[PDB]
């Protein structure tokens, strides 16, 4: 349609913004070709939208990597956050420990604080000698653990008072 | 046009170049900054407040 | 004042008066909530942390170690605070093991 | 000696002379509590602690990490304890995890 032709134009015209609005406005096309055009169009935003529609096409493990190609200043991790899937923070955060850009690593551990075990945390702490934004990890860990122990107390107290009957 | 959007992305990247690869803590706060979104069902921490006093504004 | 049940000002004043800790002693025996936090915080505004052991000790019964650690690390204070944490882990670990016992008994009894 | 069923003399002899990991070699077989605490502390008196992570693990079964944290504080010592600290928390990690699990099971089955 005139719409899809104009989207191809914006691809040539190096326009992603209106191209983004339009590819939201319709689906009468594929995004694999859209991915190929965007990911190599010299704009960090073009490659951003390509990575976006990667997972949109059920195609993961490269979207975050695609943003890691261009959007290095945590803008890769910015959407690695919203990538919604686990099995990323382990290896990606280890790599991000390799290049000591811990400035963004706080956000990395933040986004996926939910799915963490302290084992690897002390591993990387005692390894990279890192307590900043790790002591707060300690604090949140104990806080959620305070919540644990206390709700456990609640539950067991209810159960015992019930069984007293 | 092409050069226009190109240099706009380049100066946005210059802002994105303002980092390594207090100042660091306000920088990560601006970097690690939550917002009242509707997807917080996973962990629901409170330390979102902490940065306001833990390292930033400290 | 505590006889008049008007606490937290008398002892608050004797803070400025009981340079011989006697506020801290009495703020301790006050037996009242949600204040020893800011009280000990003020106590950190000055450096009499020489005796902060008791300051945490007396009211340890009813604290939340979250902000405790927050500030201590903030103030970089594990020194002469370690024993507190060691006791903290005595306590919580006793908690977890006893509740383990209890729940295990529930599991063994629920056979029917 | 364990052939005679009288311990604490054999591994004590390892403490006498066979200290070169042989002290640990029979600390393993000692297999009983309320000795390894003080024996291991005395072991720490001399700086053979270098491998004290193993020296404690060789009889880890019934160790409570609280005294471990205490003595770690007493010498301000963390090496071959930072590992044991990872042990502590990871066993504790698994523990609280299975606890949360069992608790979920219980509260869901309470309805019926």
């Amino acid at each position: 349609s005139v719409n899809e032709s104009l989207n191809n134009l914006f691809i040539t015209e190096e326009d992603y913004q209106a191209l983004r609005t339009s590819i939201d406005a319709y689906d009468n096309f594929d995004n694999i070709s859209l991915a190929q055009r965007l990911e190599k169009h010299e704009l960090i935003e073009f490659r951003r939208i390509a990575a976006y529609l990667f997972k949109g096409n059920n195609r993961w493990k490269q979207s975050v990597e695609l943003c890691k190609k261009d959007s290095l200043y945590k803008d890769a991790m910015q959407y690695a956050s919203e990538s919604k899937d686990t099995e990323l923070a382990e290896e990606l955060l280890q790599w991000f420990l390799q290049e000591e850009k811990r400035e963004c690593f706080g956000a990395c551990l933040f986004t996926c604080y939910d799915l963490l075990r302290p084992d690897v945390v002390l591993e990387t702490a005692w390894r990279h000698n890192i307590m900043d934004f790790a002591m707060p990890y300690f604090i949140q860990v104990m806080k959620e653990y305070l919540t644990k122990v206390d709700k456990l107390d609640a539950s067991e107290s209810l159960r015992k008072e019930e069984e007293q009957a | 046009q092409v050069e226009k959007n190109k240099i706009n992305n380049r100066i946005a990247d210059k802002a994105f170049y303002q980092q390594p690869d207090g100042t660091e803590w306000e920088k990560v706060a601006q970097l690690c900054d939550f917002n009242p979104k509707s997807s917080k069902q996973c962990k629901d921490v409170s330390r979102l407040r902490s940065v306001l006093m833990s390292l930033k504004q400290t």
